[PDB]
């Protein structure tokens, strides 16, 4: 869902350094010359990197840019809270339209607090759902920082992913973040396997949540 | 002082049409190169295609999945671009904005080094090509699993299923539980409807005390749901 | 004389 | 002042048990035989069977319908009546009461004759076998077709389906409009759920003044529901 | 669904005559006795007849039975509105358990008005039930008099067997009868088709209401 | 002399 490849997340404390990698292919990075934007919530993407490596003025030496091949890369020391930033890289394509392509955005936290686990909380399909003909399994994730997640839905201990449906983390109240991933399944599927489960990954700790049709 | 302000956006049964247009001000639209993008939810950004300047050709481009269907034309006479999508498909759903392809100068030893980008981008206008239509939601209690009395607190929730368009207001016990209350973003489904959940944490040695009941607002189709959680 | 490095163009 | 009066009715699972008992009152019951009847909705009575009197050996005699899983048995020490229900299947849904076999005498020139029949009936306890358990309601807005403005006077309903188990209350605009309502009477759905309409019909030529909202409260799930209903 | 079988229901004004007929096999009604009951709603059936033309103390000449090889009838003479009851035959099976049979029992009605053609409005699927992947017709049937009525679905043109639900004909307010009449659909059928119909007969008369997917 | 007319009867 992305022309051109970037970890959708990195965390750093301030003062820093941190690099966010952008992957694509011979018809556009290696062919041709990429741009680094960054942008804050609610306002238009800033140019940040243009022609591999340079800087538009304004924009301070603490931000790098370099390209190898099929890939490129964006560096930024001395990190500041006000970096808290997404950054996405561009080029254009060499085919025929000549297309601009972009990366899918990599969000930098920049550390503000101590680094928080998340909580699951994983509902079974409610009794009066399945009399509809209707079975979701909800998941539901909240308080962890900094705000990015990836969740796996597993039927038995085989992996599913047919029927799921996850929201991108959102901010908080208290700058935490949260999420939700729902899996429809048929009252018949539902019943049809011995558990299925949850499991969350975030800072490399997973956590993972059952449930089993068995009450 | 340079902004970029589209509009036509709006719901649209799949293979309708529909006509966005984006005015510019704050600077001679006539000289530059005009993009419209998208970005469906969750997707990355899209490039749909281009018109270049009437100096350049005022030819156009477009990317190989909108070819035959979209088309860009611009009227410098009044500094407005035009995007007509025709046959849409659902997947063409997205938030559509327009840029203009601006440009860092360099000047280097012999030669003067023009280095292009997407420069002024404009707020977007939603575009949803559904077959969806206003629609109250299904609420549905969501009660622990585990016959929760063996942890420090309880977790009870409504969901809050197939309802649209949003938005969906959610408050427990008349707005009298406001501690240990939490309501997720909705999800959007294919269909095109939303669902969202809400739960609130109760002290477990305290259940049967009270009741908790969900009120669910939703003005859009004007109901009003209020559903008693209990276990 | 100029260079132009962008898509669509020189 | 004789009477029968049966207990025990209830929801049970397809497969699961229940045991109705019936006690009797204003006669001498050790000498008359009993009979356990059934009448499911729509349907007409069925016999289920029979427990003859000590006198005449006490023996039962069952349907080919239920024999082998329902058992008849009678304390007269007490005045009671038992039926023993095992493996119930939904086809055994219905109201169940007992009766006893009574007898009109007529004296004949040389003989006497004996003329029996169900005599004392009891009101009966309701089985209900279904996997259905609480729910609350579906509410969807019943407007008409063809856009009502020809005729005088136009109907909007309420449709609430899907529910369990009764009763659902149906009021429009909080009690205020009573006149011109019709709610009517469930219909039981296969799959153990209830389902009903309530319409309203108001002056074609009015429709725009005001709102018809119908309030659905089914007090077994703790659920409220008002739509308002439009076009 | 009813071991005897009796017309479901019989009219007549004050004053007339009128006869029930019960319909059964050798192994009941040929080989046994009859007996006729009466029940008023909300209380216990009442012994009208028995020994196929014997009445009981109290019960009016005015009432007979006759019982001829397999069928049974009964006759009411000088009807009174106070007659208006429900009647059903009785018997017992000449089998290894002496089931005791009944028949379905014939609603007779006393007219106590002049006859209501009854009033029919037939809803079609909601937009918002559609998106719920479901579909029901719904034909509401009021007003009319005396309380008997039979529904028929029809798909274009062809008769609709599957999917309906009726409920039996129910007494209002204002004594005139009511009754409601579903047809479940797949949102594709619905569609499938240029229309549907309900209709309802009563007193000969048939009455049909039309809707269709175009609008 | 006792003539029974039911059923379950002799």
């Amino acid at each position: 869902q992305s022309v051109l490849t970037q970890p959708p997340s990195v965390s750093a404390a301030p003062g820093q350094k941190v690099t966010i990698s952008c992957s694509g292919s011979s018809s556009n990075i290696g062919n041709n010359y990429v741009l680094w934007y960054q942008q804050f919530p609610g306002t238009a993407p800033k140019l940040l990197i243009y022609g591999n490596n340079k800087r538009p003025s304004g924009i301070p030496d603490r931000f790098s840019g370099s390209k190898s091949g099929t890939s490129a890369t964006l560096g930024i020391t001395g990190l500041q809270t006000g970096d808290e930033a997404d950054y996405f890289c561009a080029t254009w394509d060499s085919g025929l339209s000549a297309d601009w392509v972009f990366g899918g955005g990599t969000k930098l936290t920049v550390l503000s607090q101590p680094k928080a686990a998340p909580s699951v909380t994983l509902f079974p399909p409610s009794s009066e759902e399945l009399q509809a003909n209707k079975a979701t399994l909800v998941c539901l994730i909240s308080d962890f920082y900094p705000g990015a997640v990836t969740v796996a839905w597993k039927a038995d201990s085989s992996p599913v992913k047919a029927g799921v449906e996850t929201t991108t983390p959102s901010k908080q109240s208290n700058n935490k973040y949260a999420a939700s991933s729902y899996l429809s399944l048929t009252p018949e599927q539902w019943k049809s396997h011995r558990s299925y489960s949850c499991q969350v990954t975030h800072e490399g700790s997973t956590v993972e949540k059952t449930v089993a049709p068995t009450e | 002082e340079v902004q970029l302000v589209e509009s036509g956006g709006g719901l649209v049964k799949p293979g309708g049409s529909l006509r966005l247009t984006c005015v510019a001000s704050g600077f001679t639209f006539s000289d530059v190169w005009l993009n419209w993008v998208r970005q469906a939810p969750g997707k990355g950004l899209e490039w749909v295609g281009r018109i270049k300047s009437r100096t350049d050709g005022g030819t156009t481009d477009y990317a190989a999945s909108v070819k035959g269907r979209f088309t860009i034309s611009r009227d410098d006479s009044k500094n407005t671009l035009y995007l007509q999508m025709n046959s849409l498909k659902t997947e063409d759903t997205a938030v559509y904005s327009c840029t203009t392809d601006g440009f860092i100068m360099i000047r280097g030893v012999s030669e003067d080094y023009y280095y292009y980008y997407m420069d002024v981008w404009g707020k977007g206008t939603t575009v949803t090509v559904s077959s969806a239509s206003t629609k109250g939601p299904s609420v549905f209690p969501l009660a622990p699993c585990s016959r929760s009395t063996s942890g420090g607190t309880a977790a009870l929730g409504c969901l809050v299923k197939d309802y649209f368009p949003e938005p969906v207001t959610v408050s427990w016990n008349s707005g009298a539980l406001t501690s240990g209350v939490h309501t997720f973003p909705a999800v959007l489904q294919s269909s095109g409807l939303y669902s969202l959940s809400s739960v609130v944490t109760v002290p477990s040695s305290s259940l049967g005390t009270q009741t908790y009941t969900c009120n669910v607002n939703h003005k859009p189709s004007n109901t009003k749901v209020d559903k008693r959680v209990e276990l | 004389k100029r260079i132009h490095i962008g898509p669509g163009r020189a």
